[PDB]
């Protein structure tokens, strides 16, 4: 399987980090971090959000159906907007993809861990 | 918890003029909002997407803007193919929802039934039954009296009445009734007899044919 | 090529259930939503809920979760509504709508109508309406046909298997003694009547039933013979 199973290994650990988000230092600053720098969303897309207790589509708060702000395009010159996330879920990408990444992180993370491990070696 | 609210509940305006649709929200929902057209008699089309843009294959003179709370969508040099009935959705936070609904009806000029009126067919008779049709065609305005005498007697039982919105071109209204007897009620009498008002004569339409009507040509 | 074909028309007694399907085409099924809205014979467009087939959620309103419920065959590219514990409100005719890559509703379907009654499948009779001996000169020259007998709705109707678009109206059936009848018509120059014949084609989907009625000058020795 291979590159398969390490799809399969990736996902599930960030679903699982996902549901725990908030109880999480650890993994909040690690998925915060790699959302805002390789530009992406979840595993195999941000749809994935949708399994934290909080921002389920069918949540009751406002964080429902929402997207944490560290999936906004963050490479602008405007300030954070915590809310920028909001109700992002329930639409397809190409109205929001103007808005967040839509992508999902593992995919572009394992690509970047092979086109750059050229470096790693020596 | 997110209902939105039409303001023209019936709204008729004659051709050639601009007419304004109003959709107040109950939330803020920035510009999540869509409107759709329903030709009477038809599948619902997409007209205009995210309040301002317009979806493609839509003619330029509709446009529609506004803000939050509430939007228009207005039409200028009105066509008699936009009759129809107009839908607003909004789409920031489900459960969708959709607008009361506001009926678009042309404002014409004053035409006059083309009134034509059928006996039944052998294959009905035979069926046991008979039913007299009559049809009034590209009429306007919309109230319109139809009335049926059996041999000079207005029957108002077993009577079955249709009626059509305005045409999407010629912009005109329709009318149909059907009046149906038992081949025994039917051949037992002779002239049927099928009566119209509608305002623009006074003097009303009347159509009819004596079950005997045949003999009058041939003299047979 | 984006196009979403739903079921055949239905016909249900009163606490049955019904499976709506849905299939698409055109488009990647599984990246796509799927919206259901149902309208009642008489009024408006009204929001089932959504689902999304690559993940299986599924969101509902309030008043349809217990009547509903939503599911996809990814295999298939289709998604299904299953309606239960119907009532005599609940017929209606049920979209499927996929919306365009930006917030609209851009692609429905052509509706299924779904009727919760106890009576029972009907085929219709198909009778001719010619005119009698009376003014011809009237310019252009009406005919028709009339359905009567026929359940449950819909009935499609086509004037010469479609060469006849303009100067035809197809009235809406009325029920009478639980019971749907139907008329239409069809205004042409009197030149071509009847030159260039002129022929209904009725269909019922529910009873499987076509017909072509060919409508026929009364040929007034008939009568006599008759």
């Amino acid at each position: 399987t291979f590159r398969q199973q390490t799809i399969d290994f990736l996902n599930d650990n960030i679903r699982r980090g996902i549901e725990n988000y908030y109880d999480d230092l650890d993994f909040k600053n690690i998925m915060d971090f790699v959302q805002k720098k390789f530009k992406c969303c979840g595993g195999e897309d941000y749809r994935d959000w949708s399994k934290n207790q909080y921002h389920d589509c069918s949540a009751p708060g406002p964080l429902a159906c929402g997207v944490p702000y560290t999936c906004c395009i963050r490479d602008t010159t405007e300030v954070v907007n915590t809310m920028c996330g909001y109700k992002t879920i329930d639409k397809e990408r190409f109205s929001v993809q103007d808005v967040i990444y839509v992508r999902g992180c593992t995919n572009a993370v394992i690509i970047w861990f092979m086109d750059n491990l050229e470096v790693l070696f020596q | 918890d997110i209902q939105m609210q039409q303001s023209p509940s019936s709204l008729s305006a004659s051709l050639g003029d601009t007419i304004t649709i109003t959709c107040h929200a109950s939330q803020n929902i920035n510009a999540w909002l869509s409107w759709y057209q329903q030709k009477p008699g038809n599948i619902p089309k997409l007209l205009i997407y995210k309040a301002s843009n317009l979806y493609t294959g839509v003619p330029s003179r509709f446009s529609g803007s506004g803000s939050g709370t509430r939007f228009t969508l207005t039409i200028s040099s009105l066509q008699p193919e936009d009759i129809a009935t107009y839908y607003c959705q909004q789409g920031q936070s489900s459960p969708y929802t959709f607008g009361g609904g506001t009926k678009l009806e042309i404002k014409r000029a004053d035409a006059a039934p083309t009134v034509s009126i059928f006996p039944p067919s052998s294959e009905q008779l035979t069926s046991g039954g008979a039913s007299v049709v009559c049809f009034l065609n590209n009429f306007y305005p919309k109230d319109i009296n139809v009335k049926w005498k059996i041999d000079g007697s207005e029957r108002q039982n077993g009577v079955l009445n249709s009626w059509t919105d305005q045409d999407s071109k010629d912009s005109t209204y329709s009318m149909s009734s059907t009046l149906t007897l038992t081949k025994d009620e039917y051949e037992r009498h002779n002239s049927y007899t099928c009566e119209a008002t509608h305002k623009t004569s006074t003097s009303p339409i009347v159509k009819s044919f004596n079950r005997n009507e045949c003999l009058e040509v041939l003299f047979q | 090529q984006v196009h979403l074909q739903q079921s055949g028309p239905e016909l249900v007694k009163p606490g049955a259930s019904v499976k709506i399907s849905c299939k698409a085409s055109g488009y990647t099924f599984s990246d796509y939503y799927i919206n259901w809205v149902r309208q009642r014979p008489g009024q408006g467009l009204e929001w089932i809920g959504w689902i999304f087939p690559g993940s299986g959620n599924t969101y509902y309103n309030k008043e349809f979760k217990v009547k509903a419920t939503l599911t996809v065959d990814k295999s298939s590219s289709t998604a299904h509504m299953f309606l239960s514990s119907l009532t005599s409100e609940d017929s209606a005719v049920y979209f499927c709508v996929r919306r365009y890559d930006y917030d609209g509703f851009a692609f429905w379907g052509l509706g299924t109508l779904v009727t919760v009654s106890a009576a029972k499948t009907t085929p219709p009779s198909v009778y001719p309406l010619a005119p009698g001996s009376a003014a011809q000169t009237n310019s252009m020259v009406t005919l028709g046909c009339l359905v009567k007998g026929y359940f449950p709705e819909p009935v499609t109707v086509t004037w010469n298997s479609g060469s006849l678009s303009s100067g035809v109206h197809t009235f809406p059936a009325v029920l009478q003694s639980d019971l749907y009848t139907l008329s239409s018509s069809v205004t042409v120059p009197s030149s071509t009547w009847p030159s260039q014949t002129v022929t209904c084609n009725v269909a019922h989907p529910a009873s499987s039933t076509k017909v072509d009625k060919k409508i026929v000058p009364r040929d007034c020795l008939e009568v006599l013979f008759q």
